[PDB]
């Protein structure tokens, strides 16, 4: 039952890699940690811009280990003006099981991956990157968001408590698009995010006519 | 004659780890600073100063001891490992409360330059010797309260220097005794614990008992994975097919369970194979993965059925 150290990795474009802590907390088998990296579409890439080594590895029960996001410069190609989206996952091989008629179930974390350039390379504290601009149309809001960087809103709600609490379907806004969500109309609206670090924090907005800026 | 001073630099400075998940592995660097370093052991057995008359050989080794283990004043205890530790030799495990960090600068050295060779406790020199950074990156247990801490770390730091009358000079202080010198040098770390959620940390196996032939077509079994958390949080989760199925079940998820069985396996009772379990407040929730058997007649063999699934987490 091996695990990842965080929720989400943000990579540096200034720096070519980055060490993610792996574990296996099982302590009475060991377990192979099968490490790979993903396009935006969610698909395997094996020589793509970012790449992940070792491949495989065994933990022996109990052991801490780790793995390398690393760049190759086909990463060039990418745009530097903003961020581009990975997924880093990493899947758990057991021991195959003892001879009986038995199911095995093998865990698998899937994160966010963003290489983000060095042009836009984010103050080490906690940056805003609060601009946004909800706009009212039939049926809810249309979150804005030109900063160049990928944004994860977890909730939408009248208050901090409901935006906190209250039901709603997770988006990722794109650096630079505008996407509609459903929603009813709040007087004074509240948009909760997921932060670098992985905590999430509530934006409150303030309404003026169709367009809600932040307050 | 063997001569043995050692000066102990003492160095205060703090260090930002920022925000952090509890399963995350903060970090701080122990910078080694020249200044103004004070004497605080020795063992003398030679001349008390130096003159031009007489040539004698050196020996300089620098010295970090780092303690292996500290305790916030919430009383909880962290643990400090070595992520990346330089040039720098790091040379006994057998102890468990410190690191030994050390460096040989100068060995058989033969110098003439006059002064004292015997500082005695309490005397100073002006050290300008330059070294690696020594990393650390803490562990962190999932009981650890949220917020804000401020760990003080104490730790010796300094330059041990050997004059000696031999060649070939080899003298070092003992490990035991290295850990007993005052740990003047310490640095405040200062991070954020924002917490997350860590999965039950066992095997998930789901066991039936007898093969039955045919009598066994619609068996059922299931077992339960627990979730625990410190914050608010989502967790898509998705079953994942390894061994591909013999028969068709329409929207349903299905594995090959092998001999013309499959197993629909299920996630808190969705034959769909995709759940979503969300936390408001803290604690843990079960998870409940459900193995229903299916066969046919036409393709029913002999044979210890086994299949396999991958319960994927989409952490967004």
């Amino acid at each position: 039952a091996v695990s990842l150290d965080r929720t989400r990795a943000v990579f540096d474009g200034s720096e070519k890699s980055m060490t993610l802590d792996i574990s296996n907390d099982n302590k009475q088998l060991p377990y192979l940690a099968q490490a790979w990296i993903e396009n935006e579409n969610q698909e395997k890439i094996i020589t793509g811009p970012v790449i992940a080594t070792p491949p495989v590895q065994r933990l022996e029960p109990g052991a801490k280990s780790m793995v390398r996001l690393s760049t190759t410069p086909d990463i060039s190609k990418l745009p530097q003006d903003r961020e581009s989206l990975f997924y880093f996952n990493l899947r758990e091989i057991p021991p195959r099981s003892e001879k009986a008629n038995v199911l095995q179930i093998a865990l698998q974390t899937k994160i966010k991956l963003f290489y983000r350039p060095a042009a836009i390379k984010t103050r080490p504290n906690e940056v805003w990157q609060d601009q946004l601009i909800l706009n009212k149309v039939s049926g809810g809001y249309r979150i804005e968001n030109p900063t160049p960087y990928y944004v994860t809103v977890i909730g939408l709600g009248g208050s901090e408590k409901q935006a906190e609490e209250g039901e709603f379907e997770t988006v990722m806004l794109s650096p630079r698009s505008e996407q509609t969500v459903k929603s009813a109309n709040y007087n004074t609206p509240y948009l909760s995010y997921i932060n670098d670090y992985g905590g999430r924090p509530v934006l409150s907005f303030i309404c003026n006519g169709s367009r809600c800026s932040v307050k | 004659w063997n001569n043995i001073v050692f000066y102990s630099l003492g160095d205060v400075n703090s260090y930002q780890g920022g925000n952090v998940v509890i399963t995350q592995r903060p970090q701080f660097i122990t910078s080694w600073r020249p200044g103004i370093a004070t004497v605080t052991w020795n063992q003398c057995n030679g001349p008390e100063f130096a003159d031009g008359f007489w040539a004698y050989y050196r020996e300089y080794i620098a010295w970090v001891v780092f303690p292996k283990k500290v305790m916030t004043q919430n009383g909880y205890p962290l643990f400090i490992e070595v992520h990346n530790k330089g040039s720098w030799s790091e040379e006994n495990t057998g102890d468990n409360d410190s690191y030994f960090f050390l460096k040989g600068y100068k060995w058989d050295e033969r110098a003439f330059d006059a002064g004292n060779l015997c500082q005695k406790p309490g005397e100073i020199t002006r050290l300008t010797e330059k070294f690696d950074d020594i990393i650390f990156k803490v562990a962190l247990p999932a009981d650890l309260p949220l917020g804000d801490y401020s760990v003080k770390i104490p730790y010796t730091s300094g330059m041990q220097r050997h004059f000696a009358s031999y060649l070939g000079a080899r003298f070092k202080i003992p490990y035991n005794v290295a850990k007993t010198l005052p740990r003047e040098n310490e640095m405040l770390f200062l991070f954020k614990n924002i917490g997350g959620c860590r999965p039950s940390a066992q095997s998930l196996e789901i066991k039936h008992g007898d093969l039955s032939i045919n009598s066994a077509n619609n068996h059922y079994a299931a077992q339960t994975l627990s979730v625990s958390c410190d914050v608010p949080a989502n967790i898509r989760f998705m079953l994942l097919r390894n061994t591909t199925p013999t028969y068709s079940h329409g929207k349903k998820f299905s594995v090959g369970l092998g001999h013309g069985w499959d197993s629909i396996v299920s996630v808190n009772g969705v034959d769909t194979g995709e759940t979503t379990m969300r936390w408001y407040k803290a604690g843990t929730q079960n998870l409940t993965i459900g193995s229903r058997l299916y066969g046919e007649s036409s393709k029913i063999q002999p044979g210890v059925l086994s299949g396999s699934a991958t319960l994927l987490m989409i952490l967004p």
